[PDB]
């Protein structure tokens, strides 16, 4: 009986691979994607109407 | 101060996480055969310096499976809604 | 929201989308989708700028988290992700449910995270220390 | 080291000459001889030897002795055939039969220490004998 | 306690080239190297023959 | 600073690698190699201009021997290496023009089997032959000549 | 295993056998292999020590880490075990009905002497006494 | 020293792959030394850090075994200024680094631009065609900032290299993304888990 082409009947579960949590084990290589980007945050600006504006106004 | 203290632990965990990626101690000691007369010891630590060109000293890709899961949480349902025959 | 009319698509996504939060903090919209991928838009060019890489498997629920740089995603693979929103850094696997995830809702205040699940249960995180203490198991389904 | 420094050697220099040209015929032997039956460290510290002698000719003959001027001594500084950064501690009270530089250091040292060759080696101890790994130097203090 | 040093063999006239300390120093009285004489040697002789018949 | 000789001595015992007393440090010489890329760099823009037949660096080097790094960074006075170079024009120039038959010199300059030289035997005490130098008139130069 | 083991009868057995002083001498030096084969160019200035090396035919030479950690098979412990288990104890008469205990090394008569107290208050902890008598 | 330290660096990592099969010759060539198997091949494989570094340093044995032969006086100043200047932009062809760092032929072609710029205005005159035009330093300069870029990103490369060398590969578990081929496959999984 052909039982190799398997489908997920039992899908394997996150928090495992390298570093998950395991962060001491992280290690040292890293490098094509994560390495540069962005590391200055744009907060939003005061008067996005959301939580105290919008109450503010009627 | 939630939201405050949230950060500033994560935040010292976060530095050594990127590196990752004088000073003594006194030590008072229970076993009490001692140094020489002393319910205490004073000592100095100092950090072996990193030598700049050495690469990474051991591997590290050893896998086991995961930890067990923390013990069953009761399972607490409402009594079964029996449905038997038609159902 | 008043009009009705449409006024982008944003076609950046792999095969399905299905998570969208705006967040409340930053002009930025996250996206997570069956595709196993998480976006960040940025909303002053929208464009995509950062990519949360860690899920195994489709995406399916996220939450911005309402006062910390911090978002947190759901999928199968049976975990919510913790991601800092300005490195892409994964700081927290809550791994403790045993079937898919898909719904994440986020507080300023303990518990921050709380966790649902296709295994019926609730969880409820301790965002800093990453551990879980609640299973609300009274769910049937 | 003579066509380095584009002027001729000033006036003493046939006094000095003869001595500082047997100082190069040992530090080419000491460079080359061979690597085996010596301890790792005790390779190095020929050179460290004949490159403390060679600074305490030039120091010597100018300070103890005056055989040469101040123009043959600032020379020979320039040539570098004298360790003028070692000769700078010389000068110093309580450095002035230093070994080499390295032993003074302290920040190379694990405990953030000088070399224990230093240590007023009389104070050491009753019957210690040293080399240390640096140079082999038994103790410059006294 | 409320309230000689070992003597040196210094030749530290700097011209002499291939003499020369200044901190270099043998004793007057050292030994540099030190053995077992024949009867200690015996004893240890037999020592490196019984490891070796381990193999 | 430290005696020149110390470097030549540690680079010849290590130099072969079978060595097995240095066997320890063959750790260190592979790690090395992560920054080999930025030795290259920092060597290739020390390298002395034509004037000039030998150029004295300033290394910085692991006590293994394991990498050596050239600490200077080559600073100029810029209307001084304008003139430098307009004079190495004027040379290189007239050079060409005279010889009739300029041999270029063969690429690779050694052969892939011969081993790299002794320097401290070979180079270090062969006299260099003079460098491209113009010969500057000290009636009409000599604010700049000496 | 060992934080909650409870067995004062055990511990109290291991204090017996422990010592109670620390030995330098095994934390200090290590020997000079080439004084052992007898040409020690270093030999004041040596680190290393001069003196006999353990006899190959000595067991407790050979102690790895792991049979020490593990401990199995570990030389010195079977040398302490030994010993304890040779060092002298009472197990009682074989005539069943004896219920009686010698005692000595009472010490001198006079002010050095216990007292019946010392024996009544104290022997009283295990059971009890039928008869008691002393001969000073 | 450089290029000393330099051979025995990759040198070792042959051994500590214990490629022994392979040969780097002083002018760091990587010849195999006989007739690869199958399974010698796909261990020796290892191409894109390795070679650019090794090609880099190539170019560097270039430039100071022209130095050498000056020094050693079989090439006078001239010579070594002609040297210098061909290295620099014929470094297209005696560069095998143009294969891996293909980005890289940028650079070749400025130095040929270069080439034309200095030869037209040095040869215009009573100054012959071929060999002599000392003026290397234009040319020089092009490689230094293609090395100011490359430092950072081979410094990265090799750490990696070695790091995985050293550490083991990690890549049993991470996750992969699902690109062209993965998509339709893909889609079912995510479908009959749904
Ligand atoms: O590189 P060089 O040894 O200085 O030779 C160059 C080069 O000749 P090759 O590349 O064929 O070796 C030029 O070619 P390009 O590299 O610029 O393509 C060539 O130009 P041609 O292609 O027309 O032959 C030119 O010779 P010419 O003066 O005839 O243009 C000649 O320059 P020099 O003669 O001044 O050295
Ligand atoms: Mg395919
Ligand atoms: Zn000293
Ligand atoms: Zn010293
Ligand atoms: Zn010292
Ligand atoms: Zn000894």
């Amino acid at each position: 009986m052909t039982t190799a082409h398997r489908p997920t009947f039992h899908p394997a579960r996150g928090g495992t691979a390298r570093g998950e949590g395991d962060l001491s084990k992280l290690s040292n290589q890293y490098s094509s994607k994560d390495m540069p980007s962005h590391t200055k945050m744009k907060y939003r600006q005061t008067g996005q109407e959301t939580e105290a504006d919008l109450r503010k106004k009627d | 101060d939630a939201t405050e203290k949230t950060r500033m632990a994560l935040e010292k965990i976060v530095n050594s996480k990127v590196a990752s990626a004088a000073q003594y101690i006194r030590y008072t000691p229970s076993q009490q055969n001692g140094a020489a007369g002393s319910q205490q010891r004073i000592i100095r630590m100092v950090e072996e310096q990193k030598d700049p060109m050495e690469p990474p000293k051991f591997k590290i890709n050893q896998k086991i499976p995961r930890a067990p899961p923390s013990p069953p949480a009761p399972v607490m349902h409402s009594p079964p809604r029996k449905m038997t025959a038609k159902d | 929201l008043a009009s009705g009319q449409l006024k982008l698509s944003l076609t950046g996504h792999i095969s399905s989308v299905r998570a969208v939060k705006v967040s409340p903090r930053h002009p930025f919209l996250f996206s997570g989708g069956e595709d196993k991928q998480v976006k960040c838009w940025d909303l002053e060019y929208n464009k995509v700028i950062r990519h949360y890489h860690g899920h195994l498997s489709a995406v399916q629920a996220l939450s911005v988290h309402p006062s910390l740089d911090v978002l947190v995603t759901c999928a199968r693979d049976s975990t919510a992700r913790v991601w800092d929103m300005r490195t892409k850094a994964q700081v927290h696997c809550f791994a403790g449910h045993t079937n898919t995830v898909a719904d994440v809702v986020c507080q300023s205040v303990d518990p921050q995270v709380i966790t649902a699940s296709h295994d019926a249960t609730v969880r409820l995180w301790d965002l800093a220390a990453g551990r879980s203490m609640c299973t609300l198991t009274h769910h049937k389904k | 080291k003579l066509r380095r420094v584009r002027k001729s050697p000033p006036e003493g220099w046939d006094l000095i000459e003869p001595t500082l040209e047997q100082f190069e015929a040992k530090m080419r032997e000491a460079e080359t001889e061979p690597h085996e039956g010596k301890r790792k460290t005790e390779i190095n510290w020929p050179i460290f030897r004949i490159h403390h002698q060679r600074s305490r000719y030039v120091y010597d003959m100018y300070y103890k002795k005056a055989e040469i001027s101040r123009e043959l001594y600032e020379f020979c500084l320039t040539a570098k055939f004298a360790d003028a950064a070692l000769i700078a501690k010389w000068k110093k009270q309580g450095y002035e039969n230093l070994c080499c530089v390295k032993c003074v250091n302290t920040r190379d040292s694990n405990f953030g220490t000088a070399c224990i060759c230093r240590v007023p080696k009389s104070k050491l101890d009753a019957e210690r004998v040293i080399e240390c790994v640096h140079c082999g130097c038994h103790g410059c203090s006294g | 306690e409320k309230g000689e040093k070992r003597k040196r063999v210094r030749n530290d006239d700097s011209a002499d080239i291939d003499g020369y300390t200044g901190p270099w120093s043998r004793f007057i009285d050292e030994k540099t190297v030190a053995k077992p004489t024949p009867e200690l040697q015996k004893q240890m002789d037999e020592i490196v023959k019984k490891r070796q018949e381990k193999s | 600073e430290m005696p020149p000789e110390h470097v030549r001595k540690v680079i010849r015992d290590h130099g072969d690698m079978t060595s097995r007393k240095y066997r320890h440090d063959k750790r260190v010489y592979l790690g090395a190699l992560k920054y080999m890329p930025h030795a290259v760099l920092k060597l290739l823009e020390n390298m002395p201009m034509p004037w000039e037949q030998i150029r004295d660096v300033k290394v910085l080097y692991h006590i293994t021997g394991a990498i050596t790094f050239v600490n200077d960074i080559p600073r100029v006075i810029e209307p001084v290496y304008m003139a430098q170079w307009g004079t190495m024009w004027i040379m290189m120039r007239r050079e060409k023009r005279d010889r009739r038959h300029f041999k270029r010199m063969r690429f690779p300059p050694f052969d892939d089997e011969e081993p790299p030289l002794d320097y401290a035997d070979n180079i270090l005490d062969v006299e260099p032959l003079e460098p491209i130098q113009m010969e500057l008139d000290p009636e009409e130069d000599g604010a700049v000549a000496e | 295993q060992i934080a909650n083991n409870m067995d004062q009868a055990a511990h109290d057995r291991l204090r017996r056998m422990g010592r109670t002083q620390p030995y330098y001498k095994r934390n200090a030096p290590h020997i000079c292999s080439f004084f052992v084969k007898g040409e020690c160019k270093r030999g004041e200035e040596c680190p290393y020590r001069h003196e006999k090396p353990t006899d190959p035919d000595d067991p407790l030479s050979r102690q790895n880490i792991r049979d020490r950690y593990y401990g199995t098979n570990d030389p010195v412990a079977e040398k302490i075990l030994n010993r304890a288990a040779a060092a002298p104890t009472l197990s009682p008469p074989a005539d069943t009905t004896i219920t009686t205990l010698y005692i000595g090394n009472l010490g001198p008569s006079g002010a050095q002497q216990v007292t019946e107290k010392d024996l009544n208050d104290f022997f009283y902890q295990y059971g009890d006494i039928r008869c008691l008598r002393v001969l000073t | 020293q450089v290029l000393r330290q330099g051979y025995n660096m990759l040198n070792l990592l042959i051994h500590r792959k214990n490629l022994n099969y392979l040969h780097l010759d002083y002018n760091f060539n990587l010849k195999p030394v006989k007739t690869l198997t199958t399974k010698e091949r796909k261990k020796s494989r290892f191409g894109n850090a390795f070679h650019l570094c090794r090609e880099i340093l190539r170019l560097t044995k270039l430039v100071v075994d022209a130095h050498v032969q000056y020094r050693l006086n079989n090439v006078d100043a001239y010579q070594l200024a002609d040297g210098l200047q061909y290295i620099f932009a014929h470094v297209g062809q005696l560069t095998g680094m143009y294969r891996y760092k293909y980005k890289l032929m940028r650079q070749v072609r400025m130095c040929k631009d270069l080439k034309h710029l200095i030869y037209y205005r040095f040869n215009t005159g009573p100054v012959g065609k071929g060999p002599g035009c000392g003026f290397w330093a234009p040319g020089w300069r092009v490689w230094l900032f293609f090395l100011r870029g490359i430092t950072p990103l081979l410094e990265r490369w090799l750490g990696n290299l070695l790091s995985r060398q050293f550490e083991g590969r990690h890549s049993k578990g991470v996750a992969k993304t699902v690109t062209k081929q993965r998509v339709e496959s893909h889609f079912d999984l995510e479908l009959r888990a749904a």
